[PDB]
């Protein structure tokens, strides 16, 4: 999507392979914010969006 | 979240919000991640 | 309340322990006030803070 309409899915009730993505390592950047840069994200979550 | 929370009473009473106390069980949550600012209640009608 | 200094201590004892017990679970300034979480949502260099 463009920046204005910026596109939300809402991630719900399905397992996640958050390594996946960190081992990727194609990404450019993938600073974190309040939760753990070194695979830690890997914690119970009511509500994932993106 | 869009929470709902419900609760079903008898009532035996005419007019003007009758008195007592009751706590709302909750109902459902809707994961929707939706912004609402209006609503508009829906009322059935009958014909005969 | 005949025996209300007895009672005044033990009050003011059990309200100074219930104080500490509540104050445990306050954040402090943090982003959480339970540090299992922080352990678990920082890696440890930033954890520490």
């Amino acid at each position: 999507a463009s920046v204005y309409a910026w596109n939300r899915k809402r991630i719900s009730n399905c397992v996640a392979d958050y390594s996946v993505l960190y081992n990727s390592a194609s990404f450019s950047t993938f600073k974190c914010y309040g939760v753990s840069p070194t695979k830690l994200n890997d914690l119970c979550f009511t509500n994932v969006y993106a | 979240y869009f929470k709902i929370y419900s609760k079903h009473t008898p009532i035996n009473l005419v007019r003007d919000l009758p008195q007592g106390f009751s706590a709302l069980e909750p109902l459902v949550d809707l994961p929707i991640g939706i912004n609402i600012t209006r609503f508009q209640t829906l009322l059935a009608l009958h014909r005969s | 309340s005949p025996l209300g200094k007895l009672q005044d201590v033990v009050n003011q004892n059990a309200q100074a322990l219930n104080t500490l017990v509540k104050q445990l679970s306050s954040n402090f300034g943090a982003i959480s006030s339970v540090l299992n979480d922080i352990l678990s949502r920082l890696d440890p260099p930033e954890a520490e803070v």
